């Protein structure tokens, strides 16, 4: 089954960075657009950010802007999420999503086309 | 409103379209429809066949 696997988290002092990576097996990032998902407990599921190959293109949220960036490596078919500056309300569990084009990035995605395992990040003050 | 739109940089990246309510058309194929129930009264044709010497 083509699954997503979501990796690097951690517990961290606010202010310094991390590196998330979430990789596919079964298939590959070829034709996939690839969403950040953030869970922080006690709320919904907030975009974080997405990113596109077929334009080569970068959303980021409101919070996210200046601080997050988002990398995709298509040959051994991952992508990587580089955030720095953490403060403590970025602490939460991540999801990636890939899904092939089908108009899935309108505000909240709430699509899933394709879901995996998430990875938690704790910020500590 | 002149509105700008962050985060896009390249103008192809996406269009921008026409609106308008009155002004009604005559049911040709070379324009798209639109929606919802494309019916909004009839009208009749001048210039009619008839009989003469």
């Amino acid at each position: 089954d083509v699954q997503l696997q979501a990796s690097g988290g951690g517990s961290v002092q606010a202010g310094g960075s991390l590196r998330l990576s979430c990789a596919a097996s079964g298939h590959s990032f070829a034709n996939y657009h690839v969403a950040w998902i953030r869970q922080t407990p006690g709320k919904e599921r907030e975009f974080v950010g997405s990113a596109s190959r077929r334009d080569d293109s970068t959303y980021y949220a409101d919070f996210a802007l200046g601080r997050f960036i988002i990398s995709r490596d298509n040959d051994i078919n991952t992508a990587y999420l580089q955030m720095n500056s953490l403060k403590p309300e970025d602490s939460a569990v991540y999801y990636c999503v890939a899904a092939v084009m089908a108009q899935t990035t309108q505000g909240w995605t709430t699509d899933y086309d394709l879901r995996g395992q998430g990875t938690q990040v704790t910020v500590s003050s | 409103k002149t509105k700008q739109f962050s985060q896009c940089t390249k103008k192809e990246q996406c269009r921008a379209y026409r609106l308008q309510n009155d002004k009604w058309v005559y049911n040709s194929d070379k324009l798209p429809k639109a929606a919802g129930a494309t019916l909004k009264g009839k009208l009749h044709v001048p210039f009619l066949l008839a009989d003469g010497k």
